[PDB]
């Protein structure tokens, strides 16, 4: 029940993926 | 129009324009630049291009392209009847013997319609459509090329009524040319029509039957451009209109299954799309019966690297990515039901001696991981140790894809005993981070970040080891990967938390971070991973971050300041000045909130010197929700850290918080409620004047379905806090809430939050005991989560519970107590009794 970061998601979108 | 002296000058200038040596062409580059602002010159350009047959194709075409650039830049300037002369010359020459002349003319028309504007050439479209009917093939083709380019460029302008309604004439016109003799022409026709499908533009929709019929009639066209366009047509149609496709469905998927195997990989891509789109539809299972068994192998076959890529390696959407995507989606549709189809394939691919095959197999494994996870569990104990072995594979593409697929099984890996899977996996992944190949570096780094996200605090024992490799990467990294490395580090910080703070760890980690920090410009997007990384490092390091804070604090506030300044400038002179890219603001506010937390109370010396709140006041009012969100987060963090600097601003801030609840934006609503909650505590009874802006809304929220967990928890917390400072309003509302309040708060760990919130529910209950009676169960059960209350809280609970007991009568207290689950009824007597 703190603030919502949205940062880990940004990190995800930048991650390498094959497709 | 004139000629005959300056004409020679243009001819000579164009002659020098194409010359072998740089000197001459730079001189004429200057001459061109200077002359480019005069209209008469342009008249000469179009004149040379269209009207002068004496000159060679290249020269005329060059005249035309230079003219084209002259439109591209400062077309708005030059005066009408010139522009009209150009237009006319273009439209009369649209069909032309020379393919080169025809192309130039095309780009001219195209660029004039895009630039000057569509409305500003009123008669264009009707003219082109009249040209379609021409007996001269070349005019037909040039007009169609123009129309296609125009449709691609502006669909939205065309479907609007600003043009009147062109599509109403054009679409039916286009459909008549599906039947044309020339493949280029048919291609153009279906290409044009395709722009308007997703729009569901009236013209097409009313003609949909005609469309689909002509589409079918074209199905077997030899020409790959036509097949490809037909395939696009069917994919989009599938998306927008399920109905008119339904009756023909089986034949259609029969066709698409064939196109997917097509010799020409473009057709094949455009077809393969169809499965991606079909897997989104609810009727997918029903349609794909009896084609499925073939479809899967076909997809698994397209998933190996095409030969060209195998050569290039050893960037963009290709047959392999589309196939893989479609397989992932499908595996999510059919879930465990897919496994009988995949397993045999995997059995032959996974262990294969040809690395392309093996690779495609590992890819398959990764792709089906999400949807098939449950069914795949039995086979993991064999497979995972096999993949860990593959990371050591001689071929790089194998190593990378292995990193990814393992990453997709990460959860199962951490759920098992650490020494059998997790530990080896991490050792080998760490090894692979340092891989001599960049693709493997990126893949391994990403995978490892994924793993860190999945196993948190499980990493702790290995922390030193990890850092050892991570920081070393700072030396080996080319800066494309360096970003992935930052994300890895931020994720490490987020996962291991306070375990991250030790002098040697900080000495090891900080210098290289600070290094890349100093050397990055405030204008560079690469700041995003770097500050998002620090933001997490700081929240992790806490007090240990003190040495590095001042410079980073300053830089963030500067970033936020400049972006705001730029936004206003842009707002004032949007033509002269370009909009700011608010991401910098967002990242900067993030880092700031990141120092505010974990540095807390030590930012005071810094905030006291800052306009930071003056800026935040603007951020909260920003139209972009992410900004508002980061801003309210910051508000909460400051509210905690140093309240003195906030208190002035609470008068203006609150109304803003009150109009930012709005649950349609979850993150905003959440950060704002949390912030409010943090305000009340520091504000004591002074919060009195405004509850009323927040309350009704907060109650509407906590009672709303279907509201994400965290938002509800935060809501209940801040409501509890509100009732704790100002029970007089607030508390005489209950049973409007407290069913949700309790059901939510009962699932939360014991801590400062919900300590506040529960103290608040108590001081609220003293005031309006009547409201909590209807459901007192929820409150008992809530008091019962509570492993370790603070003694005061405990005593409160005692007074309340006993009060109820004596109030309602004993024994029929017990008729009430009889519906208590065992653990509840027992704990109530244990801690409180009862």
């Amino acid at each position: 029940p703190g603030k919502m970061d949205s940062r880990g998601e940004h990190r995800q979108d930048r991650r390498e993926r094959p497709y | 129009k004139p000629d005959e002296q300056g004409l020679q000058q243009i001819l000579q200038l164009l002659k020098e324009s194409q010359s072998p040596d740089t000197t001459i062409q730079r001189t004429v580059q200057q001459k061109l630049e200077q002359l480019n602002q005069y209209p008469d010159f342009n008249n000469y350009l179009i004149f040379v291009l269209t009207k002068l047959k004496s000159e060679d194709e290249p020269t005329r075409s060059l005249s035309g392209l230079i003219l084209k650039n002259n439109v591209k830049a400062h077309f708005q300037n030059f005066p009408n009847g010139v522009t009209d002369f150009i237009k006319s010359e273009c439209l009369n020459n649209i069909g032309d013997s020379s393919p080169l002349i025809r192309a130039t003319v095309g780009i001219l028309i195209t660029t004039i319609a895009s630039k000057g504007e569509l409305q500003n050439w009123p008669d264009l479209l009707p003219k082109l459509c009249s040209l379609l009917d021409s007996e001269d093939y070349n005019t037909c083709e040039g007009a169609f090329g123009a129309l296609q380019k125009i449709c691609e460029d502006s669909a939205e302008i065309l479907d609007s009524d600003v043009l009147d309604r062109p599509l109403n004439i054009m679409i039916p016109k286009f459909l008549q040319f599906f039947k044309h003799s020339s493949p280029k022409i048919r291609s153009h026709a279906v290409a044009c029509v395709n722009q308007f499908i997703i729009s569901r533009t009236q013209a097409l929709m009313l003609h949909i039957d005609s469309f689909i019929e002509n589409l079918f009639a074209l199905a077997g066209d030899e020409e790959p451009e036509v097949r490809k366009n037909v395939c696009r047509a069917l994919v989009m149609l599938l998306e927008v209109r399920m109905d008119r496709l339904l009756p023909h469905m089986h034949n259609i998927v029969e066709y698409m299954l064939q196109r997917t195997q097509d010799q020409d990989e473009n057709v094949a891509l455009e077809a393969c799309e169809f499965w991606l789109t079909l897997a989104e539809q609810p009727i997918c299972k029903d349609v794909l019966v009896r084609h499925l068994p073939k479809l899967i192998p076909v997809l698994v076959n397209g998933m190996k690297y095409s030969d060209i890529d195998i050569i290039l390696l050893k960037s963009d959407w290709n047959l392999r990515k589309c196939s893989a995507a479609a397989l992932d989606v499908l595996a999510n549709v059919y879930r465990d039901e897919l496994l009988p189809h995949i397993l045999p394939l995997l059995k032959e691919l996974l262990f294969h001696h040809e690395w392309v095959v093996k690779e495609s197999g590992i890819l398959v494994l990764g792709a089906i991981a999400e949807g098939c996870m449950q069914g795949m569990i039995p086979y993991l104990p064999e497979l995972i140790p096999h993949l860990i072995q593959c990371l050591s594979d001689k071929k790089a593409l194998v190593r990378s894809i292995t990193c990814w697929t393992l990453s997709r099984y990460a959860h199962w890996v951490v759920s098992q005993p650490p020494d059998t899977y997790l530990k080896p996996l991490m050792t080998e992944l760490l090894k692979r981070i340092l891989d001599s190949n960049k693709r493997v570096q990126e893949a391994a780094c990403s995978a490892f970040a994924t793993l860190e996200e999945e196993a948190c605090t499980e990493l702790v024992p290995y922390l030193a080891y990890i850092l050892d490799t991570l920081v070393f990467a700072f030396s080996k990294y080319q800066h494309k990967n360096l970003l992935i490395l930052y994300d890895a580090i931020g994720t490490l910080a987020d996962s291991v938390g306070h375990h991250l703070n030790k002098p040697e760890y900080i000495q090891m980690l900080m210098p290289p971070l600070i290094q890349k920090w100093n050397m990055l410009k405030d204008e560079d997007k690469d700041l995003f991973p770097l500050l998002e990384c620090l933001s997490s490092v700081a929240t992790a390091l806490q007090s240990g971050f003190l040495p590095y804070c001042e410079p980073v604090y300053q830089r963030c506030v500067n970033l936020v300041q400049k972006t705001l300044a730029q936004a206003m400038l842009n707002n004032a002179q949007p033509d002269q000045y370009e909009a700011p890219d608010k991401d910098f603001m967002i990242v900067a506010l993030d880092l700031l909130s990141g120092l505010a937390e974990g540095l807390g109370g030590n930012i005071e010396q810094l905030v006291a010197r800052s306009n930071i709140l003056t800026l935040m006041y603007q951020c909260m009012q920003d139209k972009m929700p992410e900004v508002r969100q980061s801003s309210f987060a910051l508000l909460g963090d400051l509210t905690k850290a140093c309240f003195q600097h906030v208190k002035p601003c609470i008068a203006d801030f609150m109304p803003i918080l009150g109009t930012n609840l709005n649950p349609e934006f979850i993150s905003v609503c959440n950060n704002a409620t949390w912030a409010i909650g943090e305000i009340s505590i520091q504000m004591g009874i002074e919060m009195q004047p405004y509850i009323p802006m927040v309350l009704h809304q907060l109650v509407e929220i906590i009672n709303r379905p279907n509201t994400p967990k965290t938002l509800l928890e935060n809501t209940a917390i801040t409501i509890g806090r509100l009732g704790y400072v100002c029970p007089q309003e607030v508390a005489p509302m209950l049973q409007q809430f407290i069913r949700p309040w309790c059901t939510s708060l009962r699932n939360i760990r014991d801590n400062e939050e919900k300590d506040s919130a529960f103290r608040g529910i108590c001081t609220m209950i003293s005031v309006n005991p009547s409201g909590v009676i209807q459901d007192f169960i929820f409150f008992c059960d809530a008091v019962a989560s509570w492993i370790n209350p603070k003694d005061d809280l405990r005593d409160m609970f005692c007074k309340i519970l006993h009060g109820f007991k004596n109030q309602v009568g004993d024994e029929n207290w017990r008729r009430f107590s009889d519906q208590f689950p065992l653990p509840l009824k027992e704990r109530l007597a244990a801690f409180y009794g009862v």
